[PDB]
RNA sequence: AUUAGGGUUCGAUUCCGGAGAGGGAGCCUGAGAAAUAGCUACCACUUCUACGGAGGGCAGCAGGCGCGCAAAUUGCCCAAUGUCAAAACAAAACGAUGAGGCAGCGAAAAGAAAUAGAGUUGUUUGUCAUUUCAAUGGGGGAUAUUUAAACCCAUCCAAUAUCGAGUAACAAUUGGAGGACAAGUCUGGUGCCAGCACCCGCGGUAAUUCCAGCUCCAAAAGCGUAUAUUAA
């Protein structure tokens, strides 16, 4: 099977320079999809800058100094992804892997009693041997006894340290969601309606805080709160609000001139 | 308008970060050498940084990648300040340790190693390695 | 192999190799601005051709078009910053009227002569190539250096040059060594 | 599609007529495709009839669709 | 036929050595020399045509 | 005149396809008859061995003996006639010598008053003929 | 690539997909192969041999022979980028890696840029003959810097203490000067010969065209020529 990953073929969100190397670290199979993940080596070397190169990254990772969802992960090819909690106890670092308004990965700093909570979107529900209902989540977790009201597309806020479900947010109109894929990835809005096309892709029509209306496929939405006012997780700085490109360029130019 | 004065070196650090994982502190080091003739030796920069950052031993300071600025008078590099000499000798790359005199001896030519490996792969035990 | 460093051309030869009017005009430009070859004029020609092409494309679009607004503001800002157009001229249609001397006047070789640091454009070019001119205390050795308006007031002799605050030059240094050795 | 032939047992041939655009000439041309479709004995369509077909697993060398509704 | 006449004129031509002359300027200095001679040395009379390589009378 | 219908693309495509063959340049590029008849076989230059020196009478109203050589190509053993440029360059050539041959500049058509000559000698003994003519190099012994 | 637009043309080649490992077929192992620096056979080529026998597959890297108009080193290194793995680094204690990276060769192509700058005297100016002044790299070196180590760049010619331009000989070329097409009623030579000439044409004793000198024109560290292709 494929063991390598050309740097040109690597996801653009990893921000690896096309001139520095032929290859990029190929994510191993695991919790998240290869195209929708951030490798641990990329996090430790290119984002956190704790490692100058891969050899120092190996030094840090093999010692189990980096924890993902309250578990040391020693593989630099481990596929960390959305809503994962990454903690380095030695440096006192705690952040959640999320998407900013531009669709890039963002390390949102977390406090204690916040790093113990992780949201998981239910992608499948089946019955195991012994008539045991099992819920499969977006990060590959299998839950042996979910809430009876759990449905596919819902989100389970899950205590990683105690390994137990603590609450469930249903996937209904009026709920706050974050887009996890497509051109609208990273936007935060409220479900206005969901159009159902059986045998095809359901379309979710959303509306952000400023009132902008956008759409995507139902697979790309991720419920994160009862409504936009009360979210169940800390979001990045820009709060999932897409901002006009012309206005953004003008504000950056003014801010740059104010600095100098 | 020219005046003859002794050349002086000013050290200046940016993007400073504390790396508890590798027991060191990382920073970009910029050297201002107005009337310096040629390039500032990295050993001299090591003494200046050790004094500037109150490092008891200059041997815990690791410097590399010094690029001089076009037009002269400036040099920019990268610096590492380790908590102790033991941490430096344990975590630093061998070639930088060799630059400091702490490196190991060079291994034999890899071609000879490849030659020996190919010869040995035709033999059974007690002949391989001889 | 597997190298992804981009590169592109910056000049194009004229369509008709021998036109008396064009050859005389380019000869006038070379003498006036102390240029080395026709390629320096043709580089300016291609630059202006690019700016006029996007300006024509933007002016085709309606005013309220977001692309015209963002791109039109950017190119006018670029012209104002580099002195191609005056600050008063704040319309996209004035980009179309840019001429070759407008770009050539902003060359560091031209600006140095106009500022008064050199007797002529040829003196200006050799001064630049000989590490004698600094822009905002940074030594610049490229005559085709396009000078920004905000950078115009910071042009002066380099601190490391003999004409500035630096040590003596080759002629004096060699004669000083000769005087010591002869004595 | 439109039923083109019903000479086979439980299998029918349908036509999908469509216009293909040619960019250079800024004009269309009429094209068509033929599909072998299984027809359940519950329909009984005729030549020229319009049918709705759904994609199924390979049922023969050429058959990939099943008749769902005869209009 | 009669290939023996190949190179007749080249062999016949009297050999005249190239005159030794001082070097001309190269590059920008050459361009400024041409510009000064073409547009600064003399004022062009209105209506006249500039002769770049006018030769002395002959025939 | 031509068809104009909105759904007449097939007719227009067919009309163009048939009529392109009337373009002599297009037919040459899209057939193999010229390539088969071309001694160079589509290449820009071909190496060869000089068979003899010949003198070709110039076409009227000119009157001259153009110096040429009969050359057998190494790649395909075809015999061609190649003009020797510049005066005295025929003496730089010997029989059974090894030459490089290029086109005469009109893509297989004859050039000037030389009848039926489409090739010219460029190198001899791995040395440029023009370099030999200008005495910047000497013919190897 | 070409370029108003519409189009025309190229795509063996970096990334994605497919296919192959001299030609064919067959197969074991394995999660995955119809694998080829794995096996079995035949065909075509081949190597060793003590004649009994035993072998080989560069469309991997480097490099040979042929083929051609046509294309580099049998180099250094795992420092970076990655892969595999029983594997962090370190400590008697350094995994492999021609994948890859770094240098050598390289005017395919692309970018920046020298070959000189200011005067003074005489011969409105300008040229020429003088005579001065300063500057600078090419290059030569280093307390050194770079680099895995080197090499290139960059920095400097004292910080008490560091080499160097005057025919700046440190000397610019390639094509042209009837017309298309910028540039000579120039001077010799040759005399339908030699040759030039993409086309029109030139040369047969006064050659604006050949062979040369002089002068001039064009592009310039580049400039001709051939073929193909795009515009025309
Ligand atoms: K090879
Ligand atoms: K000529
Ligand atoms: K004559
Ligand atoms: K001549
Ligand atoms: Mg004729
Ligand atoms: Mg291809
Ligand atoms: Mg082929
Ligand atoms: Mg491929
Ligand atoms: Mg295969
Ligand atoms: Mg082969
Ligand atoms: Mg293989
Ligand atoms: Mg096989
Ligand atoms: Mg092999
Ligand atoms: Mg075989
Ligand atoms: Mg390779
Ligand atoms: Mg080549
Ligand atoms: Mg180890
Ligand atoms: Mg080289
Ligand atoms: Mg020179
Ligand atoms: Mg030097
Ligand atoms: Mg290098
Ligand atoms: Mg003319
Ligand atoms: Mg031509
Ligand atoms: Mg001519
Ligand atoms: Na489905
Ligand atoms: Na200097
Ligand atoms: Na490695």
């Amino acid at each position: 099977a494929k063991k390598h990953l050309k740097r040109l073929y690597a996801p653009k969100d990893w921000m690896l320079s096309k001139l520095t190397g032929v290859f990029a670290p190929r994510p191993r199979p695991g919790p998240h999809k290869l195209r929708e993940c951030l490798p641990l080596l990329v996090i430790i070397r290119n984002r956190l800058k704790y490692a100058l190169n891969a050899r120092e990254g190996e030094m840090i990772l093999r010692q189990g100094l980096v924890h993902v969802d309250n578990h040391p992960r020693r593989d630099g090819k481990y596929p960390a992804g959305f809503m994962d909690v990454v903690e380095i106890p030695k440096t006192g670092d705690r952040f959640r892997l999320m998407y900013d308004v531009k669709g890039r990965f963002a390390l949102v700093n977390l406090s204690e009693a916040e790093a113990q909570i992780k949201l998981m979107k239910v992608v499948n529900l089946y019955t195991a041997t012994g008539r045991v209902p099992v819920a499969v989540t977006h990060d590959g977790h299998r839950i042996r006894y979910p809430d009876p009201h759990t449905s596919i597309g819902d989100t389970i806020v899950y205590n990683v340290k105690e390994k137990k479900c603590v609450d469930l947010i249903k996937n209904r109109q009026g709920k706050a969601v974050i887009v996890t894929g497509g051109a609208n990835r990273g936007r935060i809005g409220e479900i206005v309606k969901v159009e159902c096309h059986p045998g095809a892709f359901n379309i979710a029509h959303l509306k952000d805080a400023s009132g902008a209306e956008f759409a995507t496929r139902a697979a790309n939405i991720f419920v994160i709160g009862k409504d936009l006012n009360n979210l169940q997780v800390t979001v990045p700085k820009q709060q999932g609000l897409r901002m006009n490109v012309i206005q953004e360029r003008e504000e950056r130019l003014i801010a740059a001139e104010a600095r100098k | 308008v020219f005046q003859k004065k002794k050349a002086e070196v000013c050290i200046r650090t940016s993007q400073f970060k504390v790396n508890k994982l590798l027991n060191r502190k990382q920073f970009i080091v910029e050297v201002n050498h107005p009337h310096w003739c040629g390039t500032v030796p990295t050993q001299l920069i090591r003494k200046k940084l050790a004094t500037l950052y109150k490092v008891p031993d200059a041997s815990q300071v690791s410097l590399f990648g010094f690029k001089t600025k076009f037009g002269g008078g400036k040099t920019t590099g990268f610096g590492l300040i380790y908590d102790d000499l033991a941490s430096l000798k344990r975590f630093e790359p061998n070639y930088r340790k060799t630059r400091m005199g702490f490196g190991k001896a060079r291994l034999p030519a890899r071609k000879s190693v490849k030659e020996r490996r190919n010869r040995n792969k035709k033999l059974r035990g007690k002949a391989k390695g001889k | 192999m597997r190298n992804y460093n981009n590169f592109n051309r910056v000049w194009k030869a004229p369509r008709r190799p021998f036109e008396k009017e064009r050859l005389d005009r380019e000869m006038k430009l070379c003498g006036q601005y102390g240029l080395r070859c026709k390629r320096e004029i043709w580089r300016v020609n291609m630059t202006l051709s690019k700016m006029r092409r996007t300006a024509r494309l933007l002016l085709t679009l309606p005013e309220n078009h977001p692309r015209r607004l963002l791109e039109g503001s950017a190119i006018m800002r670029r012209c104002h910053e580099y002195g191609f157009l005056d600050e008063e001229k704040d319309k996209l249609d004035y980009v179309l009227s840019l001429t070759v001397p407008d770009i050539l006047e902003r060359r560091l070789q031209t600006i140095v002569f106009k500022a008064g640091l050199a007797k002529s454009v040829h003196h200006a070019r050799v001064l630049i190539q000989q590490r004698h001119i600094a822009v905002a205390k940074q030594i610049v050795t490229i005559p085709s250096f396009i000078v920004r308006v905000s950078s115009e007031r910071h042009i002066a002799f380099a601190d490391a040059s003999p004409f500035g605050n630096g040590r003596t030059g080759r002629v004096k240094r060699v004669r000083a060594k000769a005087a010591k050795r002869h004595a | 599609g439109v039923v083109h032939s019903t000479k086979m047992h439980r299998t029918i041939i349908i036509r999908r007529n469509y216009l293909h655009f040619i960019k250079k000439y800024q004009r269309y041309q009429k094209r068509h495709k033929s599909l072998a479709v299984h027809c359940s004995p519950a329909f009984d369509p005729k030549q020229g009839d319009e049918v709705v077909i759904g994609q199924c697993r390979p049922l023969s060398k050429t058959i990939r669709y099943n008749v769902l509704e005869v209009v | 036929g009669s290939l023996a006449r190949a190179g007749k004129v080249k062999n016949q031509t009297p050999k005249v050595a190239k005159q030794e002359k001082p070097k001309q300027p190269r590059g920008r200095a050459l361009k400024r020399l041409k510009y000064t001679r073409r547009f600064l040395s003399k004022t062009v009379k209105p209506g006249e045509k500039v002769h770049m390589n006018k030769q002395p009378p002959g025939k | 005149t031509k068809t104009n219908g909105q759904n007449a693309a097939r007719k227009l495509v067919r009309l163009r396809c048939r009529n392109r063959w009337a373009d002599k340049g297009w037919k040459r590029a899209h057939t193999f008859s010229a390539r088969k008849a071309n001694p160079f076989g589509g290449s820009s230059h071909a190496k060869g061995i000089v068979l003899e020196k010949i003198g070709v009478g110039a076409k009227q109203p000119n009157s001259a003996i153009r110096k040429c050589v009969r050359v057998q190509l190494i790649k395909n053993d075809k015999k061609i006639i190649a003009f020797v440029p510049n005066d005295g360059c025929l003496h730089f050539i010997e029989e059974n010598d090894e030459v490089l041959v290029s086109g005469f500049g009109r893509s297989g058509h004859a050039v000037g008053d030389i009848p039926g000559v489409r090739f010219k000698i460029v190198k001899v003994s791995n040395v440029g003929l023009y370099a030999l003519y200008r005495q910047k190099k000497e013919k190897p012994r």
